[PDB]
């Protein structure tokens, strides 16, 4: 495949919990996406596996509908459990019993099952992927980007949409391709503390970093 | 309030006053189910240490005293709650995790602790919220000739996370040469018997463990104890009850974009302001009940008995009165003179102890 | 750092150096005198209604019976501050419906009857320059319990118990003194702050203070039309210099920032857990059966009996202060206004 | 000691308010050298004759 | 060797900052000061510097106190020698005599000796079972340590506050020094006071 590099333009910014908070300045100390960070650039054209570290984040711009899929897990072949959905305009349910795949995919509890709406409703398709204490959470948030050329500008919250109740200890992860092309950003979390701003909807519109240059510790 | 029976001419600040609550509202989910706690505290037997089994409790009615008959059990021990208060209040996810662990190794068991059980079988969180229970098997998992269907993990090469399962069995290897799947030299197998008989002491006897966690209330609540549901009055200073958080106020139909995954508003002071009904999907908005502080004006005790009340800050509907910008003042009257000031009030008021019968009047 | 231009005058054993003209100046010193007098409930603050709280906080003595007698004593003591720097004048001069004091305006310092608060024009100025907080002393609960957008941090202040008490001079009465004060110093002179007041003419009354700094009277009258443009110019100068800078009034914008600060970080210190399990009161008498949720209840009430004491302890060294500054100000309103001054930088 | 110091997170924000009564004295204290010394405009000189 | 006071107050977090005005500057001002007294007298505090001979000024100074002015000229020399024998008293009574500059020391020893209680505080145990942190971490457990910390958390924070409101009051005190220091620059250098024993 083709693996290029660009900068994370202040993005990846979620809601840290369940509370409604407006016209507050919030200090919350999460794993967050660090502002201006190295973000990895793959182009599917052609696949080894890509490690997990202190959860992921996923960006997308394929308006052709074909991405369909996130597999997760630690030897990806059977043994341990690994996710798998299936995406279509009817279901989004979640397999994660073992399947024992292949090399380019295009016996335990926890079987999670999700009949709803299709996650994939000139778009902006954001997933932040995390795993605390055995609980594994899940972020989404549709973004209607117009210049479609890199990660754009500005501040879209991430709502929070599944968690799990129990899981594996997960290494590594693949992604699925659609064939009868693709091309997603990757990056990393890291522990750090942000200074989040409630505008009077509620909505988070403005986070400040915490480590990224004196005069960002001195607004904080 | 100045523990003397004589007071001298001035303005005091005795107390507060309050509008008590009137009415008593709990607002419990609609549900029917019954949560299976019989499953889990009476089964024919239970899984090992290392793949011990996790069951959630989940959409159903969690009734705590009959957990006391279904096992002979001695202490129900808590860390984030009581045992004694589980039926008022409610959670959102119950998890019962159930295995079988050796008599000398249960106070391992605990929140910030180490040894064999707590580093490579089973790892309990630091902000564990549940209760652990623990009673004898020895006529139920216990054999003369030693029970070898219970196992236990010693040889793992890290420490364990917190609610991590490994049911991975591969040869342990401490050294430098390989073992190549036999078990030779400074090869081990890391699963071993506990081999119970009934002839051993009471410190070897096979414990049964359950370990019921709790999570705290940040989605909808869908498991709750029993309790009788209210209907709901607003307008009112009440006393209620909303999935377990107990306050006193007035709830008032609100305007806030709560998002639909959101159920809970809180202020700067992390206070409660905002709340979601758990029946219908509706939002309320919480008030504390009226209040202010009360002035005693009066003269001395040497002149007179007579007293006026200055309600502090209000604008008294909801208590001679005579409105100031510092309240308003009850038992004085007010004239259209002008004298010195004698014992001050607020914003330009000043009430003195007259002729003009004698009274208390209040002037600028 | 520049300490300034350098100088070398030159002296010498038979050379003097003489001038020979003069300008009038006319500065401005800001004084504060009072600040906000804040009053604070024990019971609401450290418990809110919980029955619980209240019977372990009877067993802790008499520490808020103190508090509220210190939080009193400052209370009185700001009243006190302003009545002796601004009443210090026994009757109520008004000027003379003749508006000529020879040739000197005093048109924006003399109040209009046209607005309802008589202020004058450079009074205005300075209210309107000076933003204040909105402490709620006007009758705010009527707004607080029906409650617009986001709470405001006053309805916060006030649910918890933390008040502000009005003065008791309304700024219209401040205005009344500072008129009859003006009114005193410009038609009879130093003669109303050592008894009866006597009118004199404001040309003599100049020729005093020129005579008073070892100028001869002859200097004033043979240069009056100068002089009085000098003093017009200057008060226009002065208009312009508070129209233009916004920070000449940082020391009063300093005493409002200060208590304001102070009840916000005594709001804030309420969500802080103090080492026990959660900061809400009720979810720990929910939670927890009768022993745990006291020694719980002892730690909140120990934390949060420490910071009202913190709060306190700087209310006292800021009123200490403020105590000073209203003395300084009372005695430049005895010697600067009231007479004239020998004192060099006075 | 990082325990301590999630320890002392809990304790609120009693460091603050002491760092500003800190900061405040410092620079009071330059105010003070300021408002006592610094009362001339220019920087004058003696001439060279004694 | 033995650490030093400094040393083992820096160690723990308590940090001298250095004045904004080095001793240079100070001595500058002095000098300009110095040099318009001598020079002008009293009117560079009131505008421009205007110069004047000095037996003039002194004239002048005596005219002031209700002395006339022919005193000084006819007894200019004995003045002068009653100057300089007074200027070298001064010098010896302060090459011999020390304890003439008690206050000041005092301003250094207090904000020695609060820094160095609050380097013995460290030591205390608040009723825990050790002032040393690490050996609490080594010794115990979670729970155990954690009662431990707070109490030696609770103790070290009251000692502070309370270092905190002494060094207050001792800037109450310290301000209101300087407050009546700047008024004797403004009203005794800067001219001439007809107040008494001021
Ligand atoms: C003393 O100074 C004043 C200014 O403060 C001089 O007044 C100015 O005189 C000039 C003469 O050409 C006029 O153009 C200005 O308008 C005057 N200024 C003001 C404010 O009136 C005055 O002339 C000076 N005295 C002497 C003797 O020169
Ligand atoms: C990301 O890392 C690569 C590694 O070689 C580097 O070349 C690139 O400049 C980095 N991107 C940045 C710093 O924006
Ligand atoms: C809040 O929402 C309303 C309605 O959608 C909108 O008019 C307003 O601009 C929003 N406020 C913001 C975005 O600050
Ligand atoms: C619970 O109440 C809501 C609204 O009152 C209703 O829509 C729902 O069907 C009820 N559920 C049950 C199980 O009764
Ligand atoms: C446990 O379950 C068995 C099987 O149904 C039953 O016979 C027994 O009475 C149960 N014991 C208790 C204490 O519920
Ligand atoms: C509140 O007080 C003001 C004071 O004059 C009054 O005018 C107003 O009517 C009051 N509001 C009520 C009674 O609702
Ligand atoms: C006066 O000044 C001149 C010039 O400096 C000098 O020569 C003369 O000696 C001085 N007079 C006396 C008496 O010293
Ligand atoms: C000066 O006095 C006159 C009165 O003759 C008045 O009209 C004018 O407004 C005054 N000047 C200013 C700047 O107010």
């Amino acid at each position: 495949r083709t693996q290029s590099y660009t900068n994370s333009f202040t993005r990846g910014v979620y809601y840290p919990d369940k509370v409604f908070r407006s016209s507050v300045l919030h200090s919350t100390q999460d794993l967050f996406l660090p502002f201006f960070s190295n973000v990895t650039w793959f182009h599917a054209i052609h696949n080894p596996a890509l490690p997990f570290n202190d959860g992921v984040y996923f960006a997308s711009t394929e308006k052709s509908n074909i991405i369909r899929g996130w597999i997760f897990g630690t030897t990806l072949d059977s043994k341990t459990q690994s996710l798998l959905i299936v995406n279509n305009a009817t279901n989004v349910v979640i397999k994660v019993c073992e399947f024992q795949f292949c090399n380019d995919p295009f016996a335990n509890n926890c079987t999670f099952e999700y009949v709803s709406q299709p996650f994939l409703m000139k778009n902006l398709r954001e997933f932040v992927f995390k795993n605390i204490d055995g609980y594994f959470k899940i972020y989404s948030k549709h973004t209607p980007i117009n210049l479609e050329r890199d990660l754009p500008q500005g501040f879209s919250a991430l709502e929070p949409l599944v968690d799990l109740p129990i899981g594996i200890n997960i290494t590594r992860f693949q992604t699925l391709l659609a064939l009868h092309a693709a091309a997603y950003y990757v990056g990393y979390l890291q522990p750090r503390t942000f200074l989040l701003k409630y505008n009077e909807n509620g909505t988070i519109t403005d986070a400040v970093d915490c480590a990224l240059d004196p005069l960002s510790e001195t607004k904080c | 309030t100045l523990k003397s029976f004589t007071v001298e001419k001035g303005i005091y600040q005795t107390s507060n006053f309050r509008v008590q609550p009137t009415e008593s509202i709990v607002r419990f989910p609609n549900i029917t189910n019954l949560c299976p706690f019989h499953e889990v505290f009476n089964a024919t037997t239970f899984a090992s240490v290392y793949a011990w089994n996790r069951k959630r409790i989940s959409n159903c009615v969690a009734d705590y005293s009959v957990i006391y008959n279904f096992a002979p059990f001695f202490a129900f021990k808590c860390y984030g709650v009581s045992p004694t208060k589980l039926n008022d209040l409610c959670f959102t996810n119950v998890y019962a995790d159930s295995f079988v662990i050796r008599g000398n190794e249960v106070s391992q068991i605990a929140p910030g602790q180490t040894g064999n059980i707590a580093d490579y079988n089973y790892k309990l969180p630091d902000d564990f919220t549940g209760c652990v229970i623990a009673w004898n098997s020895n006529k139920l998992d216990s054999k003369p000739s030693g029970n070898y269907n219970y196992l236990y993990r010693l040889f793992r090469k890290s420490k364990l996370k917190p609610f991590e399962r490994d049911i991975s069995t591969e040869i342990y290897q401490a050294g430098n040469k390989p073992c190549n799947g036999v078990a030779g030299p400074n090869c081990y197998s890391p699963l071993q018997s506990y081999g119970f008989r009934p002839t051993y002491g009471v410190g070897h006897q096979p414990y049964r463990v359950v370990v019921l966690s709790f999570e705290l209330l940040h989605a909808p609540a869908t498991v709750c104890g029993p309790k009788k549901s209210t209907n709901l009055v607003k307008n009112k200073c009440v006393n209620f009850n909303f999935n377990g958080l107990t306050g006193t106020g007035v709830l008032t139909e609100s305007n806030k974009k709560f998002l639909p995954f959101q159920q809970f508003g809180r202020d700067i002071a992390d206070t409660t302001d905002a709340v979601r009904d758990p029946q219908t999907l509706e939002i309320l908005d919480i008030t504390p009940c009226s209040f202010g502080g009360v002035s005693v004006i009066t003269p001395g005790t040497n002149t007179s008995n007579q007293v006026a009340v200055l309600y502090q800050g209000v604008n008294c509907t909801e208590v001679n009165v005579f409105q100031t910008r510092a309240g308003c003042l009850i038992g004085a009257e007010y004239v259209n003179n002008s004298y010195e000031c004698d014992i001050p009030i607020g914003a330009g008021i000043c009430a003195s102890y007259q002729t003009q019968s004698q009274s208390i009047i209040a002037y600028t | 750092m520049s300490l300034g231009a350098e100088n070398s005058v030159a002296y010498s054993n038979n050379s003097i150096a003489i001038p020979t003209n003069f300008t009038i100046s006319v500065t401005t010193e800001i004084l504060p005198v009072s600040m906000t007098k804040t009053s604070v409930d024990c019971t609401m603050y450290i418990c809110g209604d919980s029955t619980e709280c209240s019977n372990l906080l009877l067993q802790y003595g008499s520490f808020c019976t103190q508090l509220k007698r210190a939080l009193t004593g400052i209370a009185v003591e700001q009243d006190k501050n302003t009545q002796e720097v601004f009443a210090q004048v026994k009757q109520i001069y008004k000027t003379p419906p003749i508006k000529y004091f020879g040739g000197f305006n005093f048109s924006q310092i003399l109040p209009d009857p046209s607005k309802p608060s008589k202020r004058s024009f450079i009074e205005d100025l300075l209210f309107n320059k000076v933003t204040l907080a909105d402490a709620g002393f006007i009758k705010q609960y009527g707004d607080c319990l029906g409650d617009i957008a986001a709470r405001d941090l006053i309805c916060a202040q006030k649910f918890n118990g933390l008040t502000v008490l009005p003065p008791l001079l309304t700024d219209e009465m401040i205005a009344q003194y500072t008129s009859a004060l003006l009114a005193g110093t410009i038609t009879s002179g130093w003669t109303f702050g050592a008894g009866a007041a006597l009118q004199i003419p404001f040309a003599m009354q100049m020729a005093y203070r020129f005579n008073g700094i070892g100028v001869t009277q002859n200097v004033l009258y043979e240069n009056q039309k100068l002089i009085a443009n000098q003093f017009n110019s200057a008060i226009g100068k002065i208009q312009d210099s508070l129209s233009s800078t916004a920070s000449a009034l940082g020391k009063l914008q300093d005493v409002v920032n200060h208590n304001a600060q102070a009840l916000n970080t005594l709001v804030k210190q309420l969500s802080s857990k103090f080492g026990a399990i959660s900061s809400v009161l009720n979810d720990i008498l929910s939670r927890l059966d009768k022993v745990e949720a006291e020694v719980q209840i002892d730690r909140l009430i120990t934390g949060r009996l420490q910071s009202l004491q913190t709060y306190v302890t700087q209310q006292l060294i800021r009123a200490a202060e403020i105590r000073a500054s209203a003395n300084l100000a009372a005695t430049k309103m005895s010697e600067c206004v009231l007479g004239q001054s020998k004192r060099v930088d006075f």
